[PDB]
């Protein structure tokens, strides 16, 4: 069987100032398709949009060949913002693209460095922490050294370096440095720099862990609530009374991991009057089927001022 | 006739690396040929032209410059800075008197062009601007001593200058004060070998005292 | 009018060999701390003829030979100290024509400052002025004790 | 300001003054020494 | 009959140099062996075309086409109208287009913000803000309210603010009606300057979407909890869309809102768009002690009249 | 501070030529008289 490519256009609809609904129409068009075997998703800015529910009209339909196209909102804010909007086509296997984006000028849009600190449960937990720093929008890979330096010692580890292209016409550069553990309980900074020959300085984004009073955390678990009788229930674990904000909250069903996808946190929320203390919610919601299987819940944190091994559980069960 | 002055055409005593700028002697608008004696980093240069004009700034063009005219005498110094910043604060003087006047601009590096500036002094803002322009300061007190910087946004990213200290004084430092502290430290000396022949002296007459 | 000159004779070297170590002491803080590219060759003038250190030397060579013959009263350095007083008195007529074109100098430059206290112009040619009064006072004090011991040492064999 | 800067030579003047006199006197004492020897 | 004429274009690819832009007008519907498409700028003639009148579909006496066009990219940036003249069945029938004028001219940020719930469905009083930040000085600035229907508008009150960096805001509130903001009344705030190339105009509307009433949990304060301190909380979840308003109280009396904290609203699970808020108040020993009630009361857009639902917590 | 140093100057100065005076009147009485 040949592989037939079809053309994939990419057309919308303007602003108009004398209008009240501020939504601009996107519309892919596919010509020469074959029937039963197309597929069309949306991106922006390498980001799925799930949450759009757009609609596929087909046109016509020449023998063995047809055309459709589907439709997508958005609004006039997420077009003003200059981004770039993908759709993705399927055909037989094989994937095809189109993109737009407002047109400007050549503006030389600046490139942005990111230093993010270890994640607790690799900290405390898994014992291998990671630093990464990320490099954004640059408009090619080439010629671009970023070093890591320590404050205390010297031997640093092999950092591993790794690249991408994005819709955007942009590329961008992250590497991690695998650190240990106890300097970054102990206090040390490290510092990720970036430099091109371009440059007229290196761009130096520096890193500690976060300077304050201690505090250890006191979690609590609730029992779905007594209102609640229909097909689902909401699991839910506050944990107030920490400092720093760096913490890891993870669900247990039967002594299995649940993923993360299954759950939400929300953002910590500062109180006490100056004197630095944080909360967050947990909620996992499972199904009537699910929970009526006896199983027994858990709850699990891990935090930096915890006693060792770092760790505090608590259990919801139905019989208890 | 008088002692000579050297100025700048463009004004700005901190640059940027590929900027240009022209040093003058005594003041017209002719660049004449091989009539003005210049003087960079304390040793004679080869341009003899009353203007020297320099198209493209290096680092090493940071030092000293001193302009003599035939029949005139040798210029008060001025001094040149050319640095290489992501955002650079400009002034055309740091040292200023009394009912003066200077200026001060935010300039970005290459075709990094700025936007959105605002100017501190002393960690304290006090004027906003779109556009990255001049922001005179005319009838200079003793309140606008400090330490000056700005920040802006070369496209999106913001990005912060270093800090600059700008000092107005009531008559300028002479920076040659101790020179006049010789003649009372040769008085000193004097008075101390005075001090020394008197106490042999007397010592001596002492003992032809007592021999006789 | 003889015997009143043997007796002040080494004090009239003595203070050759003064004036000789007051100018290279003079000189020697002009030589060091002055940056002398920033100021002009007109001012200047008995430092780039170098008078304060050959001045020095004679004034010093010819006290201490002065002293030493004094001391010493032998048939050889006597007639050779005349020629080392006599190369000192041309030193200071030499010397006494170059501060006085310097003082010149000075008063030139001095008339183009409204202070003292202008810049280091005017401050630095306050400070030279200075300088050339208070060793042309020292130049004609050792000019006339040389001549005056020549006057001494001439009257001797006439 | 100008008073010290002219006082400084006046000063330059009497410690001149002062070591050209101590000095004679100097020489009188050991030449007094030399010849009561 | 009449036929359905939009004008669709493309625009920058960023992977490609892209210097044409191709301007094309759809004619939907329109009768049977008829229609001539003639393309205009500024108002004027355009004679280089190079239309391509394709026939897309046909159903019956209607029939689709289209035409396209090429132009260039300085003559769109140039932000000129173009217009698509459409002649079917002797009527004239016209499409106009421009780019986009800049939101932020000389770097001015304007905000449009709507009621809050409080304010519309218990109080009575809604309100609309036109907040316009980073501006070099207040002078000559002016600020437009326009409404849809009626040109009856309520009176701004307008008042500035210069702040630490040295940048001046200006506020406008507009009081609006109730019940229009109920049915969907739009309101636009236009703010213009005589260094505005362009006025800027922003629009806010009731958001659109699928009414979802909330349902709300309270929890008694946990058992292992014997401190100084006991914390009461309320679980909102299932509300679309994402205006709502949490209130405590004491025995019906106003606890101040500085004495209790709510979440940020998080999406949950798709399709259609649910969220959920986390509602904490933590109270003293003894002020729980003294045989009291506490209630928890939400004010939501989808809630039954009188849009208000209470849930009480106590000992008792 | 020009002025105190030109003081212990002065005062220096009066103090050596009242010793100067005194060995001078020394001097004299002793060669005076032989
Ligand atoms: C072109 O598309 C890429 C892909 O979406 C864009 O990269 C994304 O840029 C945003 C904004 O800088 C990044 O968000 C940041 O993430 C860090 C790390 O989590 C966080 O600390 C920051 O606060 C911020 O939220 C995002 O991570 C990044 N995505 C990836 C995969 O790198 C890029 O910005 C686009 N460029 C243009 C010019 O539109
Ligand atoms: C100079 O300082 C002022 C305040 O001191 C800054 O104004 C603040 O700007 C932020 C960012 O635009 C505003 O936050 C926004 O608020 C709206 C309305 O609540 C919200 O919808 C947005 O999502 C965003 O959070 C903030 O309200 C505003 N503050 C005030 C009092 O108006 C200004 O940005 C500073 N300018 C510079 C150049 O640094
Ligand atoms: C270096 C600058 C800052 C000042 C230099 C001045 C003095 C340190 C010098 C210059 C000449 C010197 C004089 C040269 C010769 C003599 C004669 C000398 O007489 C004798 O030989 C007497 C016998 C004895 O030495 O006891 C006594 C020291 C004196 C006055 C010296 C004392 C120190 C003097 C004044
Ligand atoms: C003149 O002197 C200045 C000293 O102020 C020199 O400037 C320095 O140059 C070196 C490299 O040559 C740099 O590493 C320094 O950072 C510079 N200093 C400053 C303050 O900028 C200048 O190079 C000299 N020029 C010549 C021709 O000798
Ligand atoms: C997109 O907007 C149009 C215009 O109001 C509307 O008819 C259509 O239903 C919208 N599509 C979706 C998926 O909301
Ligand atoms: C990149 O590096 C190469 C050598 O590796 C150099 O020749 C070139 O000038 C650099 N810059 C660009 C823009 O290619
Ligand atoms: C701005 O400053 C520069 C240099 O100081 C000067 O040449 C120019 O005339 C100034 N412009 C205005 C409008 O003040
Ligand atoms: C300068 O500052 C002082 C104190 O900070 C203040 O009293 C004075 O009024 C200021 N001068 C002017 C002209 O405002
Ligand atoms: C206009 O430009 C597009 C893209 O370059 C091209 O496909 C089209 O044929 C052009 N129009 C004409 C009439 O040539």
């Amino acid at each position: 069987v040949n592989i037939t490519k079809p053309t994939v256009d990419l057309l919308h609809s303007s602003c108009d100032p004398n209008a009240f609904h501020s939504t601009i129409q996107l519309y892919c068009f596919v010509y020469g398709h074959i029937q039963n075997d197309v597929s069309i998703h949306w991106l922006m800015d390498d980001r799925k949009i799930y949450e759009t529910h757009a609609q596929n009209v087909l046109i016509k339909e020449e023998g063995k060949l047809a055309s459709t196209y589907s439709r997508l909102n958005i609004t006039q804010q997420q077009w003003m913002s200059e981004s770039t909007f993908t759709c993705k086509v399927t055909s037989q296997g094989e994937n095809y693209w189109a993109h737009t984006r407002r047109c400007s000028d050549d503006e030389p849009r600046g490139v942005i460095t990111y230093l993010i600190p270890p994640s607790p449960l690799d900290l405390y937990e898994n014992g291998t922490p990671k630093l990464t720093c990320l490099v954004l929008d640059l408009e090619s890979e080439e010629n671009i050294t970023v070093t890591w330096v320590r404050e205390r010692k010297k031997s640093i580890g092999s950092a591993s370096q790794r690249s991408t292209k994005h819709h955007n016409a942009t590329t961008s550069i992250t590497s991690i440095l695998p650190v240990d553990a106890k300097d970054w309980i102990e206090g040390e900074g490290y510092q990720c720099r970036v430099d091109h020959p371009h440059f007229p300085k290196p761009i130096v984004r520096s890193i500690t862990k976060a300077p304050g009073k201690r505090s250890a955390p006191e979690v609590y678990v609730f029992l779905p609530p007594e209102e609640e009788e229909k097909d689902k229930r909401t699991l839910t674990c506050l944990i107030q009374n920490f400092f720093p904000e760096d913490i890891s909250v993870q669900w247990l069903q039967d002594s299995k991991l649940i993923p993360k996808s299954q759950h939400s946190t929300t953002t910590p929320l500062k109180y006490n009057g100056s004197n630095q203390r944080f909360f967050i919610f947990s909620r996992l919601e499972v199904t009537k089927a699910l929970w009526t299987q006896t199983k027994q819940f858990t709850c699990r944190v891990i935090h930096e001022a915890l006693r060792e091994p770092r760790k505090l559980e608590r259990t919801i069960s139905k019989s208890l | 006739t008088q002692k000579s002055v050297v100025s700048l055409d463009p004004p700005w005593i901190r640059i940027l690396t590929g900027d240009k700028v022209t040093l003058i002697c005594n003041g017209n608008n002719s660049s004449q040929m091989n009539s003005t004696k210049w003087i960079h980093n304390d040793s004679i240069s080869n341009v003899k032209s009353s203007h020297w004009v320099i198209v493209s700034a290096t680092i090493q063009d940071s030092g000293k410059y001193i302009c003599q005219k035939q029949g005139f005498y040798k210029s008060k110094p001025v001094y040149l800075n050319v640095m290489q910043e992501w955002l650079l604060l400009q002034s055309s003087a740091d040292v200023v008197l009394d009912n003066g006047s200077f200026d001060i601009r935010c300039r970005s590096w290459k075709k990094w062009k700025v936007h959105k500036v605002i100017y501190y002094k002393d960690d304290i803002a006090f004027k906003y601007s779109y556009d990255s322009n001049n922001i005179s300061i005319r009838k200079a007190t003793f309140n606008d001593s400090g330490s000056y910087h700005c920040t802006g946004y070369l496209n999106k990213v913001e990005c912060k200058s270093d800090k600059f200290s700008i000092a107005v004084v009531k008559d300028y430092t002479i920076e040659y004060r101790w020179l006049q502290l010789i003649f009372p430290s040769l008085a000193v000396i004097l008075f101390a070998v005075d001090t020394g022949l008197w106490f042999s002296t007397h010592k001596q007459f002492e003992s032809i005292l007592k021999i006789q | 009018w003889q015997s009143f000159l043997k007796k002040e004779l080494e004090f009239l070297g003595v203070t050759q060999v003064l004036v000789g170590l007051i100018c290279l002491c003079f000189g020697t803080v002009v030589c060091s701390t002055l940056q002398t590219s920033d100021f002009d060759d007109e001012v200047l003038l008995l430092y780039r003829a170098g008078y304060p250190f050959w001045g020095a030397v004679l004034f010093v060579l010819s006290g201490f030979l002065s002293i030493m013959s004094e001391r010493k009263n032998t048939l050889y350095l006597v007639r050779g100290s005349l020629g080392a007083n006599i190369v000192s008195s041309i030193a200071a007529g030499l010397g006494i024509a170059i501060l006085i074109l310097n003082l010149s100098n000075n008063s030139a430059y001095m008339n183009y400052c409204k202070d003292i206290t202008e810049d280091d112009g005017c401050f630095v040619t306050s400070f030279i002025t200075e300088l050339v009064l208070m060793l042309l006072f020292l130049t004609i004090l050792a000019f006339c004790s040389a001549v005056l011991l020549i006057i001494y040492r001439i009257g001797q064999e006439f | 300001p100008q008073l010290c800067y002219i006082l400084d030579a006046i000063l330059f003047l009497y410690g001149i003054v002062l070591t050209l006199l101590y000095c004679r006197l100097k020489i009188q004492v050991r030449k007094a020494d030399i010849a009561s020897r």
